[PDB]
């Protein structure tokens, strides 16, 4: 059956076995950069392997009153080997990924995740007229959490499951680059998403270039007697990364 | 928006068999719904949308 | 795999996913009445969409100690729809069925239905030399049910399981057409029924035609903490339903 | 009909391995058993079936 | 898929629903002996109905505290039949063998056997400068157990798992034909197994060709509802059987 899928990107393998299928972005691959859009002059750096490979985040707990999670994505890779390496030594960078969410269950559980990719989630301030800090937009590997109410902390994000940080109804949020996990029939969602932008390249610190967010709609639920315990695990793997505007390593 | 002359019908939904369960599992589960349009669909006269209310400027 | 299934009648649609496979009748499949075989004179009327559709029945409880079910089979589409309506404007009708049970539950539960289609079920009374009412042969919509023991009611049907109201082995009872569900591998039963009479048409008030029959073998069982609540759902469609001999509404 | 001269055989059924269920599932399960004929199958001399018992007329 | 497999050799059937494959030996299928490597002179008997047939040993009952069991086999067929008759009545013997274990569980229960197929399982005493006897190597259709200690009865073999009875690495016992039952994928183990000699035939009471070994690696386990008795029924087939010298019964 089509329901076991593995994925090989460079030294790193996933092999699943309860998947459902796989989105291609809005139906484009990720590729390099061509001569007839490129802007800038100089010989780009395609490291190919030592880049283009799984690197997986942190571990987050879901109960039964969790409301959802998000981490910004040129970012939480900043200290993830050769590749946040590469975006602190160059000036311009350019990639695709590969977002692999697993979470397991047992036929006696029940839930249900919704796993978005979205371009350009400029997101709200809890108090309207104050100024967010970097800390709580993105935190690196370490997820952000959507309250459950109206939240009004001092220099943070308006966490609300019911408008996604963004003032848009949750419901809507499907005509991005989506998948679902439902626990009786799914074990993973495999999203592969491609470079989008205004302009070919661009710094991947100043920049934030999507956002994933996994929310769950139907609550996580179970009997007296099983396990408790059950984590969500996040897969990244950049694809087609290249380079440009080699000079000293830092960002100010 | 809403008349007497085109009206459309109701959707409704009813229970042709129970939900059996076994032992030791929840009961209580969730039901998600989804819409959209199909390939013959069409819409016809613009206008305002009734949801955007403003009072003053933007500053 | 050819477990799920799907048919079409009219407006109305009915999909399966455990399902085992569709019994047609003695291998015959329901047609319109040819010129050679017809008997009276004059045109019938084919409604073909307005009629053969899908209707559903009530829903029947089944305990622990339950016992079984029947319905008389024209005469429980009495006040279904235009079906109804043109068996109450017409003096012969001719049709025949498709009759599909639903009965859900987990793979923790067990049970076993028989899903018999008995042409010509002519029943037994409890008190022999006693005349039966209408109410207890038929009810429409709503199912009559069998006895574990000796039923001995004023004006009723022998009420045994072990007899099926006709005398016989139950047994032995499956060389009409049937299906079973079984609650580890199914979840419904499809069974097409064609027209059978002595004659090439009929009055559906006047006579029964054929009697549905679900008999749990398997006793109903489960443990301490899973649903109590499992619902039977019958659904009839009729198909190539003629009618002939139009004159004013009634049954006398 | 029985004698000692066409005797058949002897029908039986055994436990190979036992019945394992897991917790908070019922144990005791139910077998039903059914009987049919091959194609090779026949029978040679009518005679009356030794079921039918009436004394009287059906009146 | 191919997960249902059935297999026929005489009059009896086996027909299982959650196989895994059938390991065959060395490659090599069952065969008769040809003439270029024959020794004796006069004409052998293959009796081919009555004696390759499957027979059934005893259950053994496989706690949460079991330690494994053996068999040796030309000697656990001495009262099966026409095959142990036929092993009294003539000097030499030459057949394969179909092994086929049964053990079932339900979705909730958990653990995993090894079932292996030993050639020449010479096994070592308790007592080190001491005579075993017969009835601790070998108890007919009686299954011999493991201890999970250093046994040291008089008379008897060395029992303990972890050194499988012959002074060796009981991970290591995997270079023989061998299968896992696990109890959440399989539920059988089907080996067929050639005839292994040094001699082209040989006495089936002086010698022992090989030893099942059964060897529960992950314990078993379930929760306070399930059902504790588990058997693990041994089904054993000859194949290609002939025997050579006949004369009066007995073995001394």
């Amino acid at each position: 059956s089509d329901r076991v899928r593995s994925i090989t990107l460079g030294n790193s393998t996933i092999t699943t076995q309860e998947s459902a299928n796989v989105v291609v972005g809005y139906g484009v691959w990720p590729d390099y950069l061509s001569d007839e859009e490129a802007t800038a002059e100089d010989q780009p750096t395609q490291p190919d392997v030592a880049t283009c490979r799984f690197y997986t985040l942190d571990s987050v707990s879901w109960m039964k009153e969790s409301q959802g999670w998000w981490w910004k994505f040129p970012d939480a890779l900043r200290d993830m080997g050769l590749f946040g390496q590469n975006m602190q030594y160059h000036y311009l960078g350019r990639s695709g990924y590969t977002i692999h969410v697993q979470c397991n269950a047992s036929k006696f559980h029940q839930g249900c995740l919704l796993v978005v990719c979205v371009p350009e989630a400029e997101m709200g301030a809890a108090n309207i007229n104050e100024k967010i800090n970097r800390e709580h937009l993105s935190n690196g590997e370490v997820a952000n959490t959507f309250s459950g109410t109206k939240s009004s902390n001092t220099n943070d994000v308006q966490q609300a499951v019911f408008n996604a940080g963004m003032g848009v109804a949750v419901g809507n949020l499907t005509i991005f680059p989506h998948q679902w996990i439902n626990l009786r029939t799914n074990n993973c969602a495999t999203i592969v998403m491609p470079y989008i932008n205004s302009v070919p390249m661009d710094n991947m610190f100043r920049h934030y270039n999507f956002t994933l967010m996994i929310i769950p709609f139907a609550k996580l639920d179970y009997a007296a007697g099983s396990s408790t315990y059950i984590p969500i695990t996040v897969t990244v793997a950049p694809m087609c990364a290249e380079y440009n505007g080699l000079r000293l390593a830092g960002h100010q | 928006s809403k008349d007497i002359y085109t009206d459309a019908g109701f959707i409704t939904c009813w229970y042709q068999t129970s939900i059996v369960v076994p032992a030791e599992v929840q009961n209580q589960s969730v039901i998600l719904c989804f819409v959209s349009a199909c390939n013959d669909f069409s819409v016809r006269l613009l206008r305002d949308s009734p949801f955007v209310r403003q009072t003053a400027f933007y500053q």
